[PDB]
């Protein structure tokens, strides 16, 4: 019932030239000082714009050199990787830069052995892994250690078993997933727990049925999804759930006219790039994740993207990773 | 005029913060674990609470700290650190980064507190109840001071009769009941006083889909058709003529339509075939966006019903 309004002028047409324009120029438009705030995530930053150039085949505009310098340098003698220079490591960096490093076909640009041994070094008791030494437990991290071993063509390091039990513990009675044992549903951590879960080989043991009735009623009179009852709709919660329901095979549950009208009405005319709701400022994480759900809405000028890695098929079919959906 | 204004001052901050960020990676790297770094971290986390480098090293000297000062010396930086934290939470309020923190403390801590943490958890809910943070730290204190079940749950009950937005309580009393019947699937004198609270919620806001989540997820949770108790099927037949006075009141309510096939179901699905079919018409017609959903469930149910009357002697 909370929902954004549309508004009859909203872009109605594709517009990849600029988004491509816009992503290319990113990073080069205000000071350097300026841009500042989101130095703690860069790696990430980074991914998000080279994977959305890759799926518009526009990946040879960014430069490839200079970032597996800045990777390279933002390894630890632990093995694990940071989001910028002098960050301390996190394993959503580590994965944010063996994707890239798979974008790019080098992977040995970074010491492969320590990376596996840092994510190794993450998994507790129970099965969960921490994001870092400081212990914060999420199954956002279960995803992230199994989806750069996958990549690596290392998940035989970890403990796989007691990795699916954790995530396994914290399905809920609507089917869904939330952070920890007895944590709310949320779209995001659904995301993260299907992805790991196709990962793994263990889809069996969701509830599809279940799931997917949850998940498309995430889905709003304006055509958008939003991430969990009584939220607004945006880009980033509608790549989660479409994503999540192309993972369990439940794709069709949603009304994808509505939602491809809804993504392309977040893009901005002039500037190009997408924002989280139509109007808004836009930004390179909801370009992606915008791009990224056109494309699995079946969009031509779009690459085939994983719903599981978020990065171009063609890409994981050269490293013979691609995780069986429910279909 | 007044846009310039607002142009260079945050150009300002911004200069601030990345000197003070500069200040910490330098007394960092010189190895000055010391009050300093906590006074130019202060700075930038309250308005930057994800910068989550900032975050661990405060544990670091916090850690460092408290090898070399006198336990009430440490005791004072603990407190303070509480209420830096609590400042930090009431700006932003939904920061991943800001609860760890506090669980890292706490949890160190000889000397806790639980009930002052479990009480900052029922503010934060007030102001906002579908704040998964702050449930997620409720749920780490109870444990913490082993609030038993029965007590959480009558806190659940409070919060959804209080007002709305209930979808984050329904899910916690989800999570205790089975605690308080612990198997190895609710027992049925529990399960028809959970469809008696239900049913009120979902009467007194139809709209709201939390109590219709909730109900479908109970109308799983017990004996089976086949082993439906007189005082069962009672209750759900009940419900059943509940659900289409609602459709009435409410002829666009679309969860009360969806509840009706599943009560149906539930009940006798051969003998309702008839009617279950024309609700998947209406309810078609009325949820348009989810009528892919609706046919697949139709074609499920329809395939059941093929089974029970193969069954057939
Ligand atoms: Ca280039
Ligand atoms: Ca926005
Ligand atoms: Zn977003």
């Amino acid at each position: 019932q909370k929902d954004v309004t549309i508004k009859s002028d909203a872009p109605d047409t594709l517009l990849l030239e600029k988004h491509a324009d816009y992503i290319a120029s990113y990073g080069s438009k205000k000071d350097d000082y300026e841009y500042c705030m989101s130095e703690y995530l860069r790696m990430s930053g980074v991914y998000w714009g080279l994977t959305v150039m890759d799926l518009m085949g526009q990946l040879h505009r960014m430069n490839k050199e200079e970032i597996l310098v800045f990777i390279k340098s933002c390894q630890h003698e632990c093995g694990g990787v940071s989001a910028s220079i002098g960050h301390d490591p996190h394993l959503l960096y580590t994965l944010s830069a063996v994707q890239i490093l798979t974008l790019y076909d080098s992977i040995h640009v970074i010491n492969v052995d320590k990376v596996v041994a840092y994510v190794q070094s993450l998994q507790k008791e129970d099965g969960s892994f921490a994001g870092d030494i400081w212990g914060e437990i999420d199954t956002r991290f279960s995803f992230c250690a199994v989806a750069t071993l996958a990549l690596l063509g290392k998940l035989d390091a970890i403990n796989v078993e007691k990795a699916i039990e954790f995530v396994l513990s914290c399905m809920n009675f609507d089917g869904g997933f939330g952070c920890r044992p007895g944590s709310e549903s949320h779209a995001g951590q659904i995301y993260c727990c299907t992805g790991f879960l196709a990962i793994t080989s263990q889809l069996h043991q969701v509830n599809s049925d279940l799931l997917g009735w949850w998940l498309c009623e995430r889905q709003l009179p304006s055509g958008g999804l939003n991430g969990r009852p009584e939220k607004l709709p945006d880009v980033c919660y509608s790549w989660w759930v479409l994503a999540s329901l192309k993972i369990i095979g439940r794709l069709h549950w949603i009304d994808r006219e509505k939602l491809r009208s809804f993504i392309l009405a977040c893009q901005d005319e002039e500037t190009g790039g997408f924002a989280d709701r139509p109007g808004d400022m836009v930004d390179p994480f909801h370009t992606l994740f915008g791009i990224a759900g056109l494309s699995l809405l079946g969009e031509e000028q779009i690459k085939p993207v994983s719903p599981v890695f978020c990065m171009p098929e063609e890409v994981l079919q050269r490293v013979n990773v691609q995780p069986e959906l429910v279909s | 005029e007044q846009a310039e204004a607002k142009r260079l001052e945050r150009e300002q901050k911004l200069k601030l913060y990345q000197s003070a960020t500069q200040a910490v990676f330098q007394k960092r790297q010189a190895g000055e674990l010391d009050e300093s770094v906590l006074e130019l971290t202060s700075q930038i986390l309250g308005a930057n609470p994800d910068f989550a480098t900032l975050w661990n090293c405060r544990r670091e000297v916090l850690q460092h700290l408290e090898t070399e000062k006198s336990p009430e010396e440490s005791a004072a930086l603990v407190k303070a650190e509480l209420g830096f934290l609590e400042s930090c939470l009431r700006v932003n309020p939904k920061s991943y980064g800001t609860w760890h923190h506090r669980c890292w403390l706490l949890s160190r801590l000889p000397e806790p507190n639980w009930a002052r943490e479990l009480e900052l958890c029922a503010r934060f809910l007030e102001a906002d109840e579908r704040n998964f943070h702050c449930w997620d730290y409720r749920r780490f204190v109870a444990a913490q001071a082993a609030v038993a079940p029965a007590e959480e749950l009558a806190f659940t009950d409070s919060l959804i009769t209080r007002n709305f937005s209930n979808y984050s309580s329904w899910h916690y009393r989800s999570c205790l009941l089975p605690q308080l019947h612990p198997q190895p699937r609710l027992p049925e004198n529990v399960l028809l006083k959970e469809l008696e609270l239900v049913q009120n919620a979902f009467f007194t806001d139809p709209n709201d889909q939390s109590a219709w989540f909730y109900h479908r997820w109970l109308l799983g949770a017990g004996s089976g058709r086949c082993e439906l108790s007189v005082e069962k099927s009672t209750v759900l037949q009940s419900e059943l003529e509940s659900c289409k006075e609602l459709q009435e009141l409410e002829p666009e309510n679309k969860w009360c339509l969806l509840t009706i096939i599943l009560l149906m179901r539930a009940l006798d699905p051969l003998l309702y075939e008839k009617e279950t079919l024309q609700y998947f018409s209406t309810l078609k017609a009325v949820d348009p966006m989810r009528a892919a959903y609706l046919d697949d469930l139709r074609s499920k149910f329809l395939l059941e019903n093929s089974v029970l009357k193969m069954e057939y002697a």
